């Protein structure tokens, strides 16, 4: 999942729903995860919102 | 006139010294007689190039952040938006027709601050923490950034809480 | 006879002033051609477009993040050209007409330029002969003749490709009945597209024969 | 009027001031006392920081800045094209330009002593007979009654011959890209056959 | 030390130039500014002329100074890949957002590439 | 000497109608600029121009 | 470098050359 230039807020919500879903699994289980995720999200710079 | 060809003119090649030995005795007396023509030199400070539509541009000022508070002698605030390599542009916290070509630019060494604390309850101020209500300085106060990033997603938490409007359409 | 009559030319330098956004401006370069491939130290070509009096403005023909401020550029003394003739067919080239099917240099060809004067009025005559593109709402109402431009416009998804895509579709169907003086050999430029688009036109034209 | 023809045609507003200050400069043949005194020029903003301030600084008035230069090149024998000149780069606040007007005052100059540069790169370092037939081919590489110099580098990446470089041209007799320009047209005849 | 570590030039919002002495980084090269308070990289997008690159923050550049030094990393921006990289959060330059300690990589791929060629399409509905 | 304050009014001096300019801006090199209050012609560059 | 100050020109007239013009040509004899 690659957010880019959208609200950290919906950053925190998928997060954390990822986690109760298991497609995050953190800790010493980590590796048994399904997605990654990368967020340049709406408050970042413009740099930083154009090769997020 | 590429830069290998004017890097060129770094070292000396005139093997004929007539005329450095000439002024550089003639130099400093033609100087001294135009001081009170010259403004001081600046370097540190800023003296402004050009001020109108509410942007002035300083001449100088070598080492202003990246958008922080400078102050005009008027006494009126500015930021320094643009560094360029010659010139500072800042825009005006206030009335530019206070500003002249020729003013100094002095530096406060800080991004663009208010005054945050609780003494800032109770009071109206403008758009740069200055009071306007009249009933005297900020007091119980601290500086802090206008222009601090938002927290990101580790440092935030669901929305839980209501914030009760008590309007009634708006809280049903 | 190549030998006995051998001298290597003198090739005009220029160095790259600035460079991005796939534009590098050149100092020097005095004797080159507007509209001439040069070509730069990093293997990528380019093209000089805008001739000024202190730089030359020279389009890039690939990335320019190998180039560099001071590279060497190199003319190459030729206005643009591509491979024209027979051993085209059936190749998927790209904008230079360098191929980007994975089959090789392309065999029995020949490199003539891109811009060429247009065929003036005494060397015409009257469109007179059908193009078939096969699509029936074509050939009944807006017909097609040989040697006549037509717009297909519309909106996008409205199916402008398939009525290009039949007529080329169409005339493989049309060239195995006819004799060898009247067959039509296509070409479909695909300006902009994406490569998956472009790998599945040609996916069908193998399918189709076409 | 009547100006001599500069050697060269260069760019503009600080080349086109060189080549006007060539052409009086060659109407009363001080084409060496104008460019040493330009020379001095350089080094006198190098030393004294107060007469670069007469050329970075916005704030010096335009009175004051053509009365210093004014006042300060009366005597020691200038040129009357370089006190005038300074005095019209000091009205117009151009006295930045001299870096620029210097750089294109040589390239006239240069081309008025056809002294053209050189660089060959060789295979391995020539004999003296080496060196006297290669200037043979190399003066049918400039065009007029030009002189070349030379400057001599080695490479054995080339299989002998040279490369000639003028720094705005090079031309390759080498004999490693004689290689490859034969091969390429056997392979290329090759293939129309 | 001295060459390949250029100076902040001018400051115009997210666009910084850097002049290098010598040795111009590459187009889509990082740049290291060093005394920000965060970590500030530059992605250089052009070549400017005159021994300066323009390049593009990654971070606010509220805070750079008309001097300050710019170490080039020869590369472009190199991001954690890999199995490693999954269940993390990492923002534009690779770094961990999550606060669950240093994204162990497979490998540290630059954000730069080309298309896949021609040859390498699949067309399979 | 000094510019005048943008905003300030500048009289022309010697002209047929009393021409009234008021500073806009400072443009730099010396030099303000000014909407005049009335018409411009037979205006002469170098026309004394007196700040109120 | 010292002189790095006056490597980059730039002007207030983009007639300047005409400027010199009328100050270089009566320097002549
Ligand atoms: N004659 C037709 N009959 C049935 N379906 C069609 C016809 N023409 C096109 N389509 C369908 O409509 C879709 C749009 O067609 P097409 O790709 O040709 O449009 P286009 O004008 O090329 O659009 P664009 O280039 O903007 O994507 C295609 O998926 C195609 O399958
Ligand atoms: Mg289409």
């Amino acid at each position: 999942f690659a957010g880019v230039g959208e609200r950290t807020r919906e950053g925190n919500d998928l997060y954390r729903e990822m986690i109760e879903s298991g497609v995050i699994k953190l800790g010493a289980e980590r590796g048994n995860s399904k997605c990654t995720l990368v967020y340049g999200q709406m408050n970042e710079p413009p740099g930083a919102r154009a090769r997020v | 006139a590429d830069a290998k060809a004017l890097d060129e003119l770094r070292k000396p090649k005139f093997s004929s010294k007539y005329l450095i030995q000439h002024v550089s005795q003639k130099l400093i007396p033609a100087v001294k007689e135009w001081e009170k023509s010259y403004q001081p030199p600046v370097i540190h400070l800023g003296r402004v190039l050009s001020v109108g539509d509410g942007i002035a541009r300083v001449y100088g000022l070598k080492s202003v952040q990246a958008g922080e508070l400078v102050c005009f002698d008027s006494g009126v605030k500015g930021m320094a938006l643009n560094l360029q390599a010659d010139h500072v542009g800042v825009v005006v916290f206030g009335n530019d027709s206070v500003i002249h070509q020729g003013d100094l630019v002095y530096r406060t060494g800080q991004i663009v601050n208010v005054p945050i604390g609780p003494g800032t309850l109770g009071r109206v101020t403008d758009g740069l923490g200055q009071p306007i209500d009249g009933k005297g300085p900020l007091t119980n106060v601290r500086s802090s950034l206008v222009e601090v990033k938002a927290p990101g997603i580790i440092a935030r938490q669901s929305v839980r809480e209501p914030l009760f409007t008590g309007v009634k359409a708006v809280d049903a | 006879e190549w030998e006995k009559s051998y001298q290597p030319p003198v090739i005009h330098l220029g160095r790259v002033l600035s460079v991005g956004d796939g534009i590098a401006r050149v100092y020097g370069l005095k004797s080159v051609q507007a509209g001439e491939l040069v070509c730069f130290d990093s293997g990528v070509k380019g093209m000089a477009l805008n001739l000024q009096a202190d730089h030359v403005g020279v389009v890039v023909f690939g990335n320019d993040s190998v180039i560099h401020q001071g590279d060497l550029v190199y003319r190459t003394g030729q206005i643009v050209n591509v491979p024209i003739g027979p051993g085209t067919l059936g190749r998927v080239t790209d904008g230079l007409g360098q191929p980007i099917d994975g089959k090789g240099p392309l065999t029995n060809v020949r490199s003539s330029l891109v811009e060429v004067k247009a065929p003036g009025i005494i060397a015409r005559q009257s469109v007179r002969e059908p193009l078939f593109t096969g699509v029936k709402a074509v050939d009944a109402l807006v017909p097609i003749g040989r040697g006549q431009r037509e717009l297909i416009i519309g909106d996008r998804q409205t199916g402008k490709t398939a009525v290009a895509i039949d007529a080329i579709i169409h005339q493989k169907n049309c060239n195995e009945q006819v004799p060898k003086a009247q067959r039509v050999y296509c070409v479909y430029v695909a300006v902009g597209q994406k490569r998956s688009t472009v790998a599945q036109l040609v996916k069908l034209f193998t399918q189709t024969g076409a | 009027l009547k100006l001599p023809t500069a050697p060269l045609q260069l760019s503009g507003t600080s080349a086109q001031i060189a080549t006007l200050l060539w052409q009086v400069a060659a109407k009363e043949n001080q084409l060496d006392k104008v460019q040493d005194e330009l020379y001095q020029f350089i080094e006198l903003f190098k030393q004294h920081s107060e007469l670069r301030r007469l050329a970075t600084d916005p704030f010096v008035p335009t009175l004051v800045r053509t009365k210093i230069i004014s006042s300060v090149l009366k005597d020691s024998g200038a040129s009357e094209i370089t006190k005038k000149l300074f005095e019209a780069l000091a009205d117009e606040g151009a006295l930045s330009a001299l870096l620029e007007v210097t750089v294109n005052y040589e390239e006239l100059m240069l081309a008025h002593k056809k002294e053209v540069y050189c660089t060959v790169i060789t295979a391995e370092p020539l004999d003296k007979l080496e060196r006297v037939e290669l200037t043979k081919k190399a003066e049918k590489f400039v065009d007029a009654g030009f002189k070349l110099v030379m400057q001599e580098k080695i490479d054995k990446k080339l299989l002998g011959g040279f490369v000639i470089e003028f720094s705005d041209r090079r031309v390759d007799m080498s004999t490693a890209k004689k290689v490859e320009e034969f091969n390429n047209f056997v392979n290329k005849l090759v293939l129309s056959i | 030390p001295a060459i390949d570590a250029g100076y902040v030039s001018q400051v115009i919002g997210p666009v910084v130039d850097v002049r290098f002495d010598g040795e111009l980084p590459s187009i889509l090269s990082s740049l290291e500014v060093e005394g920000h308070s965060v970590r500030l990289v530059l992605e250089v997008a052009q070549h400017m002329g005159d021994n300066t690159v323009r390049c593009i923050a990654m971070d606010s550049t509220d805070g750079l100074v008309r001097g300050q030094k710019v170490v080039d990393t020869g590369s472009p921006i190199k991001v954690p890949v890999g199995r490693g990289t999954l269940g993390r959060i990492m923002n534009v330059i690779g770094e961990p957002v999550d606060e669950q300690g240093p994204i162990d990589a497979a490998d540290i791929w630059s954000i730069h590439r080309e298309a896949p060629e021609f040859t390498e399409q699949s067309t399979e509905q």
